[PDB]
DNA sequence: ACGGCTCGGCCCGGCG
DNA sequence: CGCCGGGCCGAGCCGTGC
């Protein structure tokens, strides 16, 4: 299911979604992922810090929060320049010409 | 202990977008550009698929709870199963109101034409929205009958597209 | 590049706000003659076009011709400040912001994004209208308000030397009659009698906004739209066409 | 997997020939026939949450003055004074009320009412041991009744008899026909659908065209002329979720188009008088006045195809004949213990006591919020039939007949999981004179 | 953070003396008299009463009064103890609540003396009670709730929801 | 642990009652109000368990439903998922049977959805109305989370559960 | 501001000198609170020693454990604990089955 | 069959909108010597009588005696569509139509039904009223609408030479007192002291709407109903008997 | 699955 | 001095085969 206004960020082990991840942060671990804020910013900034998402593998439900050592999303221009995005002022930058998210990031599960 | 580190525990977005639109064609479109802008989603279809599977249930819902329900009074709370003969509140001067009004049948009706339009759906969910038209046209065809021209007509509307076909 | 003056920016705000009583969204269409506007309601039933010449603009300046779109309830509202007796200024330079000035006492200058809208030509060929008619917008005001009273549409009927204008509800009626040796219109041709009905809400949102001291033509047929005018500082014209009702 | 029965061809046996009688029939009674004038709002500004209001209220009164008037036909009942003006007469007087049946409820001295009319509200009480208790127990709101008692100036009305709109005890037989005719009614065919019997729907049409083995069989196909369908003809589009599977054709328009082949194949001396029901393309709510004729046009293009309305009435050789699908059954099953669909003759015999198709609002059943009222049975017919019910009966009740055809689907996984068993492929056989079912045909073998 | 239903500020009934929104103060500036369940306390002493556990005569704590629900006789709640909440001339189980009829204005302006806050424009309260003892709270603390800005929950707590994270 | 409030008022009541149909012998009832509804899976089954382990301690028999307490049951369940909730778990029918006659005790409750059934007037049921407490405890106890309470079992020298671990 | 009504609560109503004394949300370092979820009976005690500017509620695993909670998407309430305790009573809590839920009828201090 | 023609209809509307705030249905009696009002409040607690002889009206012709009954709500958007200067019009003929004609700049006709009302004929004769008092119309509806703030209930007191009206409160209070050297009062004359109180709300219904250059008279005792009466055109004149609370 | 969506009434400012 | 119209507040309601 699906309810009008909260989109759909991956299909089913669907390459090109979240990358998986094994380790714990300093703010996750109990049940919470871990998302680069840079993805947050791209995705039209429908993920906060505290959103909740339902997942798939691990169990069914999951709280995003920031960590800034891992990956972010590769994204492609409207020039057609192909750029990697794993900073937040950079994708803050570059948020307005994006034409194609090639790849969404990776998701810390403990 | 742990395993991974972080610059800061609350840098990002701290604001749902979600919490700052109003309309539901609007939260449709933005979250279908979402969609759109993902190369591993394939919205086109499946999101819409999906998506009238919670669009659907409200129409329908709707339309059958209009033809059983009851009516109440303004001035009081009470309730009567069966509308007044006089119009009136017994116990009262106070008018009586519907609890399920003909504007709440039909506020997701443009929305959901538009994604049949827009997208590729199977077959079915086009012909269910397009008797769901029908069918909410019909019921009220003595009640409000259709007494007002227009200018110009065939507003690119695909119920008709479908059925001259 | 363009720098353009009016004097009374009251009647600027007036027909603004007329032109927005129906329609959200529209374009100005400005040329080296002058600028121009039209468009159609989301509902089909009306069309509204409007024209302002050089002649009634006080200092005229633009080069080429250009295409705007602006938000119409954020230019009303920013219209609607003026006063009587400033003259209003309209700028725009390389910038997509429309510089919107007024110079009374002082001089205060709104900024206003500028917005894109999809222009479609829509126009609707002269058809044979059967009656013709000039009357005062302070009658039609008040026979609109009566018919508001007991019902939700007006009917029209046209005759040689006989303009009759009435509404039925369920057991009032009103009628309002005249004829040329009257007051309220100044004349009438007709070529075979004449019936029609038209919209309450569209009549009384159309001729809102009209003076005592002003002539209104209209121009209607037998079961066919009706079209109604009003000269505008006796160059501009406007265009008002309404759908019959049954 | 899209065949739509295109090649289902049955001809004529060349060796039973019909014999020539002239079809004498007129449609009585037919939706899209009485001129409903909508409503005019009481000022000029009105919306739409008052007009709603006030088509439902012009609806009930309707109702209430059309079962009056039925009401006030036998001499039994006199007398008749309005509910407002019932505290100006005295204690000792024989006065009756006229009026809607709120809410009932059941205390230990006998059944509280709510009786409602144009002019106020009453509460009536009648004792248990009421010799017309029995019959008063067995009735549901909305419906209207006459009550014959003494008034108290305490706030109860206190009754000693109840009645019903009923059927006259006595009626004068009909002049009998010339030569013997014969009818046969359908129902809840169900066209799409995978439990859809095909083969014993090919078996019937077959029957029809002279396929027949005993020679009174020979003879009653000899002297068939009218078929009457009464609904539920195509399995629908987005009836219930999870239906998409229960489709071998998910296409409405594919739906209609099968049934009419199928239906192309019955002989020409036949006329067949088709109506609408809860699973075609029409109206959610009943009355429905037809089909939508965009999606139902293959079936309205036959030669010999009538389409008639929920409900109609027919006069074949002046007999007349009430046709509806029969979704009020379900409210009488609902309410009245002892009743279940397995025996569906009873609760339609409840439906012609109370003589109201459809009379509880806010049920199982949805109502159109039209200005007048359209599902009262303003005359008395001589044979009822209805469907929706998928099991059936006949009984006869004061010299009516009242039929219930089968169905032609077999038994599906809602039927299973609520206990109802079906019985498909089971034709009643009907003569016009007698007004009386003469025979069942049962082509269950197949299916 | 977190709200009734209908946001209430002091969990003081009002019926329909307050209007849609129960706002005392438009009811006690408009001499409206209201009908409720409540508690009345009886001061030993003097023999005061009303919903106040403290008696403004002599400051001497009250006490809760016991009532028949079909005979009509208080019995403190001294008496009652003796009496098993019992009624003596009946055979009926005592209540502590009864319908009665309440003043507003002199309330408020009681409670407006005693915590010093006159500008105070809404006060909301609730329908009714929905405790079996429907004790009210005292109408200076729905004052200071409402002076500074903050709601009360079914319990009488100030509450703040927020989504955990680790 | 004591936190979660299953014990003060998940379980309404407990009574002794008598299988008067059968044998005329007693057994033991659990009535379940609403607050159960939302105090998780595991609680539920271990009260299921207690109330067991406590009839066996206490010299009573077991429960011996009839027919139409079973059908009563698969309709009930039927019926809550398809006019109040999703149920977060579908129990097929079969299992419903097994489960209602291999417990020793009678899950009950009193109604909590305005929703009539078909089969009424059961004995021993005083309701004719959806009982959400106990059809819930049913689908979500010791059904939904069976590996739990046969790990309790084992681990709390319990029998009489074998149907339960097969 | 609920510290605010508590020290007008202890000067006006009771005649007590004042609790909490903060002029600013930083000055609430070092005072305790109360947590407690929407289906116990039981709080417990926790302490504030600083603020972020996100609309998550940081804490412990223990913490969190301690109330029944998952941190998957779950919400929690939060109260100083003067106002509870002088606010709080047993006599304002429904009378139905349900109303002893949400209550802080017993707290944990360690 | 009566023709009744009128001046001023801005003066009609307000006479029928001042008669239409306690009752809605009632019936007017129209006669050669004019046309009589008798209604009741609903409430049963203020009473009206108003009387206009036929010499107020420009051109009054009626042959016996007959009875109209309309609707005050339809009756008042009617006649508040009049302006200030357009003669009033009311014809009726044998159909059971009330017409209402507005003449002026236009000719515009309405149309009423006249709907079947029952008439309770109860005339009161003189009361003993210990005080009666002439007072400007300014004067009483200040007084009331000061004495609106503080409560909803208001005293009058009648003593020699004194004229005092107070309303009192939980904790506010008004008091206003008139003496003969006064503008507002014109003349007074009481044989004993007397007092009695009313409610608010009927008295400012009844002094709502009253012109400021009128002198009006009451009447009242001790825990007795008021009497309050003002002359319109000299010749026309409105009663208004308002029963006491508690 | 439940907060998001329609109605109705009731004051409060401009505004002419 | 009398309207027109906004902006709050509080009610209700959200697939389903006989
Ligand atoms: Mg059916
Ligand atoms: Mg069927
Ligand atoms: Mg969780
Ligand atoms: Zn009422
Ligand atoms: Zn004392
Ligand atoms: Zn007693």
């Amino acid at each position: 299911e699906v309810i009008g206004g909260r989109p759909l960020f991956s299909d089913p082990s669907k390459p090109g979604g979240f990358r998986l991840r094994y380790g714990r942060s300093r703010a996750s671990g109990f049940a919470t992922w871990g998302i680069n804020p840079a993805t947050m910013i791209l995705v039209d900034e429908f993920l906060a810090i505290g959103t909740q998402l339902k997942t798939e593998r691990p169990g069914k439900g999951a709280v995003v929060t920031p960590v800034t050592t891992i990956e972010g999303p590769i994204v492609k221009l409207k020039d057609g320049s192909v750029l990697r995005v794993d900073d937040y002022n950079l994708a803050l930058k570059v948020r307005e010409d994006v034409e194609e998210i090639l790849y969404l990031g990776d998701a810390v599960i403990a | 202990k742990f395993t991974h580190d972080t610059d800061d525990i609350a840098l990002g977005p701290k604001m749902s977008l979600y919490k700052q639109l109003g309309d539901m064609e609007e939260k449709v479109r933005r979250q279908l550009e979402v969609a759109k802008r993902i190369r591993a989603v394939d919205e086109h279809g499946v999101a819409e698929k999906i998506l009238n599977s919670h669009l659907i249930p409200d129409l329908r819902g709707n339309l059958r709870s209009f033809t059983r329900q009851e009516f109440r009074c303004v001035k009081c709370n009470t309730k009567f199963r069966r509308p007044p003969l006089n119009g009136k509140c017994p116990v009262c001067g106070g008018k009586i109101v519907l609890t399920v009004s003909k504007g709440a049948i039909e506020k997701y009706l443009g929305t959901a034409k538009m994604l049949v339009t827009e997208y590729n759906v199977k077959n079915y969910t086009r012909q269910r929205i397009c008797l769901t038209e029908r069918d909410i046209d019909s019921l009220f065809e003595n009640v409000f009958p259709e007494t007002q021209l227009t200018l110009i007509v065939n507003p690119n509307d695909i119920c008709q597209r479908l059925v001259m076909a | 590049p363009f720098e353009i003056v009016f004097e009374g920016a009251k009647e600027f705000a007036q027909l603004i706000e007329t032109a927005s009583r129906l329609i959200d969204e529209a374009a100005f269409k400005v040329t080296e003659e002058g600028i121009s506007m039209r468009a159609m309601d989301p509902s089909r039933v009306v069309l509204i076009d409007l024209n302002l010449p050089a002649s009634i603009f006080s200092k005229y300046e633009v080069d080429g011709e250009e295409t705007i779109g602006v938000n119409m309830d954020h230019l009303k509202k920013v219209l609607k400040r003026g006063k009587a007796k400033e003259t209003l200024i309209l700028r725009k330079g390389e910038e997509n912001f429309l510089e919107i000035s007024l110079q009374g006492t002082a001089t205060r200058t709104f900024k206003l994004p500028l917005i894109d809208v999809e222009e479609i030509e829509v126009d609707l060929p002269e058809l044979p209208f059967t009656a013709k008619v000039v009357i005062l917008g302070d009658v039609i005001k008040e026979a609109v308000k009566d018919a508001s009273l007991v019902s939700d549409s007006m009917k029209f009927i046209a005759k040689e030397n006989e303009f009759t204008m009435r509404a039925e509800g369920e057991t009032q009626e009103v009628e309002v009659k005249l004829t040329l040796e009257d007051e309220g219109l100044l004349d009438i041709e007709v070529q075979e009698e004449t019936k029609s009905a038209y919209g309450i809400s569209y009549l009384s949102d159309m001729v809102k906004g009209l003076g005592k001291a002003d002539e209104v033509t209209i121009k209607f047929g037998n079961e066919m739209p009706m079209q109604m005018e009003y000269y505008i500082r006796d160059e501009g014209r406007l265009i008002f066409l309404l759908a019959p009702r049954v | 997997e899209y065949s739509k029965y295109e090649d289902v061809v049955i001809e004529w046996n060349p060796s039973v020939t019909p014999v020539q009688i002239e079809k004498n029939y007129e449609v009585k009674f037919d939706v899209r026939q009485v001129k409903l004038r909508p409503p005019k709002v009481k000022n000029g500004s009105g919306k739409e949450g008052e007009i709603i209001v006030e088509a439902y209220a012009s609806l009930f009164k309707s109702r209430l003055s059309k079962l009056k008037r039925i009401l006030r036909e036998n001499p039994e009942i006199s007398n008749v004074v309005d509910i407002g003006k019932l505290n100006y007469v005295s204690g000792d007087e024989e006065v009756t009320i006229i009026g809607l049946v709120n809410s009932k409820r059941e205390t230990n001295r006998g059944l509280i009412f709510e009786v409602e009319d144009k002019t106020g509200i009453v509460k009536v009480f009648l004792p248990k041991d009421s010799e017309d208790y029995r019959e008063a127990f067995k009735v549901l709101p909305d419906a209207v009744v006459a009550f014959k008692g003494f008034y108290s100036k305490k706030g109860i009305f206190f009754a000693n008899k109840f009645y019903l709109p009923d059927v006259p005890l006595y009626r004068k037989q009909k002049p009998p026909l010339e030569e013997k005719v014969y009818a046969i009614l359908i129902s809840d065919i169900h066209v799409g659908s995978r439990e859809f019997c095909e083969k014993a729907f090919l078996k019937f049409l077959e029957w029809l065209n002279g396929h027949v083995e005993s020679k009174e069989e020979e003879e009653i196909v000899s002297r068939v002329k009218y078929l009457i369908i009464a609904g539920d003809v195509v399995d629908g589009i987005g009836i219930y979720p999870g239906q998409y599977s229960d489709l071998v054709i998910p296409d409405i328009f594919d739906q209609y188009e099968a049934l009419a082949n199928l239906l192309a194949n019955v002989p020409e001396h036949i006329t067949m008088f088709i109506g609408p029901g809860n699973a075609d393309a029409a109206r959610p709510a009943i009355p429905q006045p037809e089909f939508y004729k965009e999606y139902a046009k293959p079936i309205y293009k036959l030669k010999n195809a009538i389409i008639i309305s929920n409900p109609a009435v027919i006069r074949l050789h002046g007999r007349d004949f009430l046709i509806a699908h029969g979704r009020g059954i379900e409210d009488v099953v609902s309410f009245v213990p002892g009743l279940t669909h397995h025996k569906p003759g009873l609760p339609m015999v409840e439906l012609l006591k109370m003589r109201h198709l459809a009379p509880t609002f806010g049920g199982k059943v949805p109502i159109a919020p039209d200005p007048e009222d359209l599902l009262v049975i303003e005359e008395v017919p001589d044979l009822v039939q209805m469907g929706h019910v998928h099991v059936y009966d006949a009984v006869v009740y004061r010299g009516v007949q009242l039929v219930n055809s089968a169905t032609w689907q077999a038994q599906t996984e809602f039927q299973k999981m609520v206990n109802i068993v079906p019985t498909p492929a089971k034709v009643p056989v009907v003569d016009v004179e007698s007004a009386r079912v003469v025979k069942v045909l049962d082509f269950s073998g197949w299916c | 953070e977190r709200k009734m239903k209908p946001p209430v500020q002091v969990l003081f009934p009002i019926g329909l003396a307050g209007g849609s929104s129960r706002d005392i103060k438009k009811a006690a500036e408009e001499g409206k008299v209201a009908e409720v369940e409540i508690a009345f306390f009886k001061c030993p002493k003097c023999g005061h009463v009303g919903p106040e556990h403290l008696c403004p005569n002599c400051g001497t704590r009250k006490e809760l009064l016991w009532v028949c629900p079909r005979c009509n006789a208080e019995y403190p709640e001294s008496q009652a103890e003796g009496y098993n909440y019992t009624c003596p001339k009946c055979n009926v189980k005592l209540r502590p609540y009864a319908k009665r009829k309440i003043r507003p204005s002199e309330l408020l302006n009681r409670a407006m003396e005693n915590v010093k806050v006159y500008g105070v424009d809404k006060l909301k309260g609730v329908m009714g009670m929905t405790s079996g003892w429907k004790m009210p709270e005292p109408l200076e603390k729905g004052l200071l709730r409402a002076k500074n800005d903050v709601y009360v929950f079914k319990d009488g707590t100030i509450r703040f929801d927020a989504t955990d994270a680790p | 642990e004591g936190i979660v409030s299953a014990p003060i008022e998940g379980i309404a009541n407990v009574k002794i009652k008598r299988n008067t149909w059968a044998d005329n012998s007693e057994y033991l009832a659990l009535y379940y109000a609403g607050p159960i509804r939302s105090s998780g899976g595991t609680a539920q089954a271990l009260s299921v368990l207690v109330g067991d382990y406590v009839r066996r301690k206490l010299g009573l028999d077991r429960f011996k439903p009839s027919e139409k307490h079973i059908e009563r049951m698969v309709e009930e369940v039927d019926l809550y998922h398809r006019a109040v909730t999703r149920l977060q778990y579908h129990p097929s029918p079969e299992e419903v049977r097994l489960a209602m006659r291999n417990i020793p005790i009678e899950i009950t409750g009193e109604a909590t959805d305005d929703v009539e059934v078909s089969h009424r007037d059961v004995p021993g049921v005083e309701t004719n109305q959806l009982r959400g407490g106990a059809i819930l405890v049913l689908a979500e106890g010791v059904l939904q989370k069976a590996k739990k309470l046969v790990k309790y079992i084992d681990k709390m020298g319990i029998e009489g559960w074998e149907w339960l671990k097969e | 501001k609920v510290a605010k009504f508590v020290d007008d609560l202890l000067e006006k109503f009771y005649g007590l000198p004042r609790f909490y004394n903060a002029e600013k949300m930083e000055d609430l370092i070092g005072h305790l609170v109360i947590g407690l979820a929407p289906h116990t009976s039981a709080g417990i005690v926790g302490r504030i020693i600083g603020f972020v500017d996100a609309l998550v509620g940081y804490a412990h695993p223990y913490f969190h454990a301690a109330k029944r909670r998952n941190c998957d998407g779950d919400e929690d309430a939060v109260m100083l604990l003067l106002d509870a305790l002088l606010n709080f009573s047993r006599y304002y809590l429904p009378e139905k089955r349900g109303g002893k839920m949400d209550a802080p009828l017993v707290i944990t201090t360690r």
